[PDB]
């Protein structure tokens, strides 16, 4: 096969139709399912795969207690075809408490991070073998996207960060060819803090929308040039901001270049993508905590920072039901590149005390040019019944 | 837990101070070691702290570039070094344990409150 | 940055009487809220954490209550020890771990 | 690989020989097996697959209570090779509380319907990716076949309907090419309620035998012209009628054009196919409840409405054992197209109160030109032993 | 691809080296394993597969009670790669309480028998689809080999029998091409009662060694001519006879043409093959019960009925441990056709009352021209611990 190039135009999008759901927590109450968090979806030429960071335990297990910690030596990247739940036959593709994966049109690249907080290692595993590695450069939790990397002509790109993720000091974009790290660019432009990027091919380049845990409730943008490794960055202009926490829509504001300084601290992994001057984006329906999930278009919301004219709203998860991380992934159609997204549906500790574990299920949606209706597709497990 | 700090200081402006805090042995494996200051009638302010096991340090936005916090396990002594001392840095500096012992890169910090405190070190920043 | 604020700035009370100190947060801090007592010329002393859990050695006359944006510390009967400055502090999710500017509890003439 | 055209003649059929059985409910009593209903079988070029709508839970699970409910956010289309029971490694191919699937000779199409009852979405997933979508046109439970669609030269066709369960529902036939909806015909001709069609290729066209939930205990027929998208419809002529409920064979009648009005209301999904002027068909043995299952040929029963001359009867499930939906699927042989069918064997609520769940197993039979004997292949689980 | 022809010489055999063991009953004590009996092995061009007749239940299950009956509607042919135990992800390839399977060099043929004792059906399933079927010809338990059929140039042959398996009246050899029954020969020659044949290619023909349930403790032989469908039959000459029950080796005798009339009634499925005038054969070590298993060569024992000169004895299962059915299968090497065999290791009821179920594991041995040592590979489950 040839390498992927994503050179088709982005599809027409009117909204998102339902595509997949794993039901992992409901199945966990009567079968051996893995504890996971920080899921994502990525596709090869033929199929989509679901990924997640396992906690090295099944849910109905003694080891599922205290699974709220994000970093332990036992976390591994699980990989399945999308919609096969994480049962005991699941492959652990690498040791990882942070990760990213993508298929270049010939083989899978996994970027797998593990080790001491002060001295972590990233392994670059390509076509099933370890090809390269890099050590923590700022010695304070090296970390990556928790979603798919993007490859154009076999050059895969991954955003990675260390320290408090400040700017050129801490965030680097690694350019990778068949698992070998061939180039490394410092972050450049006006994005101050950049974590957990959701990235998509935007031929000839890659575009990423990320998390700002310090200053923005607006989201950073990175444009990555694949041909000359140059980096540019800014923020999603939209006056309807997409992080959590954030201010109410009646009082929020945004800036194209700067963090908005409104509930700037903390965040959640999320996504947005341009549609000409409009932006499509998803966020938790609640402004302070990860409850519900909605997507909408903001008219001129990519270009105009005072715009709050939303249209084409969809509830994905009703405002009373838990959500979590969400991320984009791109799927090649016959004539255009479609944008799809997934939502992590986190259940258990800290917020729910019926259970000793923390785990997620997922729901997945794909962009459509057709029509679509309404629903709400939450996790749906009853923790009162599978109670400890 | 006992925390014992260095005696009082007077420093010229533009210089640096290095307050010390000696703990009960093994404190830096159980608690974050935190520095908090109090300008003499103004209010408490957190400066930063150093987290157990990994020993990574975290600083309040206004002190970044000006403060360093380090800890020697062997003497079980933590140090706070504050630099480019302005007259406004005249304060009592306390070390304290925070119950917080793990930073979740997604979910932040639990239990960052202060059960045990050092006796406090007065630092005066003045010409005389 | 969450702003803690306290009222009243000074609370004048008769010895043996009940006192209530109010602390209000500019955003929801769940129950991630602590109270400290500071006497003149001493380090602060933790009284309450989780908005309501009494810390070790703290006598039962201290009681904390509230959630979200509003909290109370109740001192059920002021003994001569209890005339001090009281600080609230949030510890909700993310720094800075801001303190209130403190309330003085003061003997009525 | 080229598209399927089904241009071979229909095989000679003397009756049906046993082909597969999943034993799902007996295996559920000591194993992590999915709760399902509304199964069906469909085959690619090499192999046959069993499909069912999961209830987002295994059977020995706290979530298996109240799985008598027909539509929930957690229903997903399960897919396995035929005879592999639905264990935890089963793939959920899409979110669906109603569905249809077929293989066009290059890839699978799934038609997956989910959402609010009054505003549902149908997703068209082809070769692993969402290609198209359509919203509920009558805002009263958009629904489809619960059995395979049929594809000739890459144009797949699916019958879908929306509107009243016992009134003038709105039925459309969608023509789909690689997942894209290319055409949509309203139902035309004399069929008056037309639901859960069982369809088969009848080259150059497709023929469907459906459920009339309002006026027929005779079954509707639809002929679909793939080349000009025209629709024709009528009813199965035979005086022996295939729906449940129905009147006793000594007192029933039928009509070629109209619903017979005898116990018209309610029904069950079933099948029939022409064999010259004769008709092969299956039905529940009991006339007023879904017990037992029989198949037979009715002499001139495709074209004479007063004919009741049955021959070549086979009991597939004895008259005392539970039945359910049943549907045709077509299999390409060396020289001819064979007709096969499946029977859903429903167990649990509402009829059995030993258990809190509702689930099915399946038994599958294929047309034979050879000879065959007798038997009865019921579900075979003992709900007194796996009792709540 | 091209059809198998087995036109290589039989490999030189000095004895049998260990090849596989499934450990099914030991694994059943802590995991969801199928209840089975009447196993066999057969290989395609690349891999060997283990087959068994499931009892439509896992072992740790309420339905595993009373699994001693050989015929129920719920029995299905299970198929796995050899050494993968029968876990819940196992494929049920057809409905069957008696069966045979083989790969012709293009695809699997399964011969699957099910139905009423007085009126059973055999289904011929080839390349995953039902191609042909035949009804019970003498209306008394139609039955087949419970081991692999054999195919030369795409003509598979299967021995089948009905009634009490008498001669030309009851036993037929069916010649099958891509699942279509192309010819049927009545049994001919002096083999009187012929059941459960173990067959092997012996190019240009096929040779079978069978069970005489009535008259012999010597085993019948069938030679099948594939080119002209002619049948010849006789008995294994060896004075050391291979059935169970039988007389002690000091007091047994045999005949080349006739059943020996020594403990004639009842039997067990077993095997033998020629090696010039010598015979290799396996039997239970105990003379009157299915305990232990031994194999040996009898010098001139294929052609001299007074010979009792055994050599190259191997214990496969020690005389204190249970055995069961055994059967040959043939495996194509680089330059010669190897002979391998399997032993069913039956555990549970009626003999072991610690448990409510009856089930088997297997052990498998292949011919070697090299050298080998000694051992004993029994089932190994402790029914006192997994006690009911
Ligand atoms: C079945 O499923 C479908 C698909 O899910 C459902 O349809 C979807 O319904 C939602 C409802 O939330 C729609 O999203 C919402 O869109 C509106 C904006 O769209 C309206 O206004 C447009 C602009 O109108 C102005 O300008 C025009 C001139 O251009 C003037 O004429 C007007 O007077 C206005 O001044 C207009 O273009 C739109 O028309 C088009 O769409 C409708 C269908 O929606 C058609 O009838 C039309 O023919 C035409 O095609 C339309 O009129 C937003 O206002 C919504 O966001 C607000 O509401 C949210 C809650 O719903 C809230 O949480 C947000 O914060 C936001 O609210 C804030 O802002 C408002 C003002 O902007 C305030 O009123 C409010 O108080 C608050 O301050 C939301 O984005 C989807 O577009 C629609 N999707 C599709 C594809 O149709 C359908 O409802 C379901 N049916 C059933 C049976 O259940
Ligand atoms: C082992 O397995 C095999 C395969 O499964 C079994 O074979 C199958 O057996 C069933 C038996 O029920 C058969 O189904 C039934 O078929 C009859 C119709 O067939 C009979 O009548 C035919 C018509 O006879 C008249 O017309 C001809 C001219 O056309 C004249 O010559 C006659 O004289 C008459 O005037 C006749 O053609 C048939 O003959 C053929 O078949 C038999 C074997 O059946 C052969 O011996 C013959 O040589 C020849 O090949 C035959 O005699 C239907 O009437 C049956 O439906 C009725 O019965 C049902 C219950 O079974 C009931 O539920 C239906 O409602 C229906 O009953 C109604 O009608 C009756 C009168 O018509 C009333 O009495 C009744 O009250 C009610 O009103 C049924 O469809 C299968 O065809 C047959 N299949 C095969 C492949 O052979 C075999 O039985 C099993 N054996 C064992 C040991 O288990
Ligand atoms: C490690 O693993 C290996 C491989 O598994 C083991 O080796 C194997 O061991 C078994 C032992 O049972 C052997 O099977 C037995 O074979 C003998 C026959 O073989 C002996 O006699 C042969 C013929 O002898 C006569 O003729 C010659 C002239 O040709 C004369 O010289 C003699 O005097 C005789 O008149 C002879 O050819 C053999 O020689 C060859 O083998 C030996 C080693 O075995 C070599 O030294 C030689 O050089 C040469 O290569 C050999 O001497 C059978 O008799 C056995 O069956 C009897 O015993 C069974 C119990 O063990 C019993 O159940 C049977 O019922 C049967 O007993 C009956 O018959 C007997 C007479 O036949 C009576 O005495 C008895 O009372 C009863 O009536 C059995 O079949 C394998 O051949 C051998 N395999 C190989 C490849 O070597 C090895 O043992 C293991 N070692 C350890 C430490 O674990
Ligand atoms: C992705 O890759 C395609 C293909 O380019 C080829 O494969 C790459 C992996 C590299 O090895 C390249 O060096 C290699 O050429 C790129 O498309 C191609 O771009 C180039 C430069 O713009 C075009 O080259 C020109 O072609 C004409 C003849 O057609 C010559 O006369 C010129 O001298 C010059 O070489 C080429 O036509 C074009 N091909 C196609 C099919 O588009 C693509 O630019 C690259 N994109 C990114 C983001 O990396
Ligand atoms: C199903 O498809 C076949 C073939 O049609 C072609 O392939 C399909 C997969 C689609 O991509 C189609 O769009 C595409 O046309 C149809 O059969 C064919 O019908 C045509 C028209 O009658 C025949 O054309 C004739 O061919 C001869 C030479 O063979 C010329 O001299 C004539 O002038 C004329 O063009 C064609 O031969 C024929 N092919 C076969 C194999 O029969 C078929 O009608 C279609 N059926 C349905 C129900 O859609
Ligand atoms: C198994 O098959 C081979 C080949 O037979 C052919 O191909 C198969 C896949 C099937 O489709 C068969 O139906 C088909 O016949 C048989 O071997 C061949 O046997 C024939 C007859 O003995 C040989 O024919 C002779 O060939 C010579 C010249 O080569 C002429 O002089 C003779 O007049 C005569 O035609 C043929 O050569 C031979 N081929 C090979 C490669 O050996 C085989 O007999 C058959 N075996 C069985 C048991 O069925
Ligand atoms: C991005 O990659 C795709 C392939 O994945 C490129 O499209 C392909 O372009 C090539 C060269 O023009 C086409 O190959 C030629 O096709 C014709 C017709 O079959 C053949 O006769 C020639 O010999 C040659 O093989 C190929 O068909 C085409 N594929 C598709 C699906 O369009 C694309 O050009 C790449 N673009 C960029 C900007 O990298
Ligand atoms: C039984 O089947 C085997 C194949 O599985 C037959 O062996 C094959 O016979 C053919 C025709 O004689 C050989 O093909 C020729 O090979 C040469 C060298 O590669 C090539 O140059 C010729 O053009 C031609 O293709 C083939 O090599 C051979 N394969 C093997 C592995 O021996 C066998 O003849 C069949 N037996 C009978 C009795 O028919
Ligand atoms: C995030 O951290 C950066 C990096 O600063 C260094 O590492 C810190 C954890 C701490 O040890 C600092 O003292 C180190 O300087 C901070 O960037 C520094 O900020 C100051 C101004 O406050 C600037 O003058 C320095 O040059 C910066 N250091 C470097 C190496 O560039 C930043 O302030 C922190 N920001 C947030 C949002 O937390
Ligand atoms: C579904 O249809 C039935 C059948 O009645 C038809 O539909 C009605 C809306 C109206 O057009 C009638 O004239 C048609 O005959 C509906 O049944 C009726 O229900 C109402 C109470 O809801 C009752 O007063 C009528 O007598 C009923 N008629 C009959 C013949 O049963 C039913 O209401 C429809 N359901 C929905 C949700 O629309
Ligand atoms: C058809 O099925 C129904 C429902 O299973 C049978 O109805 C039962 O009949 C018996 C008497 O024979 C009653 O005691 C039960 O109360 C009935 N059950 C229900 C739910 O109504 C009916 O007998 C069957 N009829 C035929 C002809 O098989
Ligand atoms: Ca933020
Ligand atoms: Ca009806
Ligand atoms: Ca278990
Ligand atoms: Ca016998």
């Amino acid at each position: 096969a040839e390498y992927r190039n994503w050179s088709k135009p982005q599809c027409g999008i009117t909204g998102f139709a339902p595509f997949s759901k794993d039901n992992s927590i409901r199945l966990s109450a009567g079968g051996d399912i893995w504890v996971t968090r920080e899921p994502y979806v990525s596709c090869d030429l033929d199929k989509c795969y679901q990924f997640a960071l396992g906690q090295g335990t099944t849910l109905n297990n003694v080891h599922s207690n205290n699974t709220v910690r994000d970093r332990t030596p036992y976390r591994t990247l699980l990989m399945n075809e999308l919609g096969v739940p994480f049962h005991l036959g699941t492959k652990q593709v690498c040791i990882a408490w942070s990760s990213s994966s993508c298929h270049d049109g010939k083989a899978w690249l996994h970027v797998c991070i593990t080790g001491d907080d002060k001295n972590a290692t990233a392994s670059f595993i390509y076509n099933g073998r370890l090809v390269d590695s890099v050590v923590s450069w700022s010695n304070d939790i090296l970390r990556t996207q928790e979603s798919e990397c993007v490859c154009i002509n076999g050059t895969c790109t991954v955003v990675m960060t260390d320290g408090n993720a400040t700017g050129k000091a801490d965030t680097k974009i690694l350019f990778i060819e068949e698992g070998k790290i061939v180039h490394t660019s410092k972050l450049s432009g006006s994005a101050q803090h950049v974590e957990e990027c959701s990235c998509y091919p935007r031929y000839p380049g890659v575009r990423c929308v990320c998390r700002d845990n310090w200053k923005g409730s607006n989201r950073p943008i990175i444009d990555i040039n694949i041909k000359d490794h140059s980096i540019v960055s800014s923020y999603v202009c939209s006056g309807l901001v997409g992080d959590t926490p954030r201010k109410s829509d009646s009082s929020s504001s945004s800036h194209c270049l700067n963090p908005n300084n409104e509930e700037g601290g903390h965040g959640v992994k999320g996504w947005a993508f341009d549609d000409g001057n409009d932006v499509w984006m998803g966020r938790t329906i609640n402004e302070t905590s990860r409850l519900g999930y909605e997507t909408f278009k903001v008219v001129e919301g990519w270009s105009n920072p005072k715009s709050k004219l939303q249209i084409n709203r969809q509830v994905i998860v009703d405002r009373g039901d838990r959500s979590g991380y969400s991320g984009i992934f791109s799927v090649e159609g016959k004539s255009c590149i479609n944008r799809c997204f997934y939502v992590e549906l986190i259940r258990g500790r800290k917020e729910e005390t019926e259970v000793l574990w923390t785990s997620n299920s997922i729901v997945v949606f794909c962009g459509t040019s057709g029509t679509y209706g309404t629903g709400s597709w939450p996790d749906g497990a009853d923790l009162n019944l599978m109670h400890t | 837990v006992q925390l014992v700090q260095s005696g009082a200081e007077v420093k010229r402006p533009g210089s640096s101070v290095r307050v010390s805090c000696k703990a009960s042995e093994g404190t830096f494996n159980k608690y974050t070691l935190t520095w908090v200051r109090q300008a003499p009638g103004q209010g408490l302010e957190w400066m930063g702290g150093i987290i157990p096991i990994s020993g990574i340090a975290n600083y309040a936005q206004k002190f970044q570039g000006r403060v360093a916090i380090t800890a020697d396990e062997s003497t079980t002594t933590a140090y706070m070094e504050l630099s480019s001392l302005r007259s406004e840095d005249s304060a009592v500096y306390y070390c304290a344990t925070a119950v917080s012992d793990y930073f979740n890169r997604d979910l932040g910090w639990e239990d960052y409150y202060f059960p045990f405190w050092g006796q406090g070190t007065l630092v005066t920043v003045a010409s005389a | 940055e969450i702003v803690m604020t306290q009222s009243p700035a000074t609370l004048s009370v008769s010895p043996g009487a009940r006192a209530t100190l109010f602390c209000r947060a500019s955003r929801s801090v769940s129950d991630n809220l602590a109270w400290y007592q500071q006497k003149p010329g001493q380090a602060p002393r933790l009284l309450i954490f989780g908005a309501s859990t009494r810390a070790t050695g703290v006598p039962a006359r201290f009681s904390g209550s509230g959630s979200g944006t509003q909290f109370t510390l109740t001192i059920s009967s002021l003994q001569s020890e209890d005339f001090a400055v009281y600080y609230c502090q949030h510890y909700n999710i993310w720094p800075p771990w801001t303190f209130g500017q403190g309330t003085k509890v003061e003997i009525k003439r």
